[PDB]
């Protein structure tokens, strides 16, 4: 597999090739807490896609009934 | 420069996660109102019906 | 790989090929397909930039010893 | 939603491009003028030798 | 006057009377508590009135114009 | 007895109150919602006028 | 008011003035005044429970004194 | 509302009336029995008297 196994993979990968380039770990720390953020941000952005649509629906059906 | 640009996405992403908690109970509320809206629509079409 | 910019470039065609896969509308994929692109000139604007102002500074002391 | 959020994202990153652009024609322009005088700087030097 | 000014005139009334009959301060006082939480009760519910009656004429308007 | 009915009274009014204060913003964002509705539908009247 | 009885019923009645002249609904009226009638009937129970509470307890000493 | 609030404290005041009434039967229940024993008890000690 989904768009977040393939980002959990990526975010993998990054971390990994950026600990062998010797990267800054104050660089390193402020990625890993972007990567929770978006994880969240995730979770956040599903919850308001699903009532926004069940909230566009049941406009239409009670303009339909009205 | 890249730095900069990571604490500012940082800043960014964390205001719109509130923003997102927020805007969950908005919606919350936005469907009772509506699901209560609904039950009263369908009950007068129902007595139209007789 | 040989280096952040070739992992980027590869992290990305896998995100295309699996949207496409999935099946995203065309207009968001051109949406963030110029997005990619956007972010990799910035990027190499971003290398230019230290670059360039590391230069600057060599010549004014440069031209400072000439004088 | 994540299509009003990509149209966000496509103005910052343009903005920022946009920025990043003028900053970077500025700073070869510094080098231009710079460049100039080291050329002018050096031809003198030269001089002095002969 | 208004509902407000005649139950502030019959609240200085009663606290009066109550102060001449000897009553205990802690009950006094406790009814100053009501007195506040009663004066305070009166503008938020005058709020909830306005915004629900303005609340009911937009669905209306809405049903109206769909 | 009378002082136990007026500790419930405070109780009560006082979770009443804090009921309101939170109906207060449910019905702000109830009216955000149902301008944006209307003027979408008046727009929408607007177009099959022609 | 004489007492807090008197008091009670006098304020209610000025309130009652007032919203008849204000035009309050009949079925309105009409609930707050029932709502009157049973806070006056349960302050005279308080009071009565007050007192019957008191009695009892002396009649429980003046039974055992009598025994 | 206030037609709601209306609705619910006659009903906290009904209930709190029908809750006084049954501690007021007992109560005069309760008297009843203890005068009872009050006049046994007190022709008791007067038959002693005599
Ligand atoms: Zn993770
Ligand atoms: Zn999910
Ligand atoms: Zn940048
Ligand atoms: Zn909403
Ligand atoms: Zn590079
Ligand atoms: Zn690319
Ligand atoms: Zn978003
Ligand atoms: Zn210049
Ligand atoms: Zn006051
Ligand atoms: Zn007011
Ligand atoms: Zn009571
Ligand atoms: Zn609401
Ligand atoms: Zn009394
Ligand atoms: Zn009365
Ligand atoms: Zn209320
Ligand atoms: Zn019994």
């Amino acid at each position: 597999a989904s768009i977040e196994q393939l980002l959990e993979r990526q975010w993998s990968e990054g971390q990994q090739f950026l600990l062998e380039q010797g990267t800054p770990s104050d660089i390193l720390g402020m990625l890993k807490s972007l990567h929770q953020l978006q994880v969240e941000n995730r979770r956040l952005e599903e919850q308001i896609k699903n009532l926004t649509a069940k909230k566009e629906r049941l406009q239409l059906l009670n303009a339909q009934l009205s | 420069g890249t730095y900069e640009d990571l604490v500012q996405a940082q800043k960014e992403i964390t205001a719109h996660n509130m923003q997102l908690r927020e805007q969950t109970k908005q919606l919350e509320h936005d469907m009772a109102e509506l699901r209560d809206q609904s039950q009263l629509l369908l009950k007068a079409r129902c007595e139209e019906l007789k």
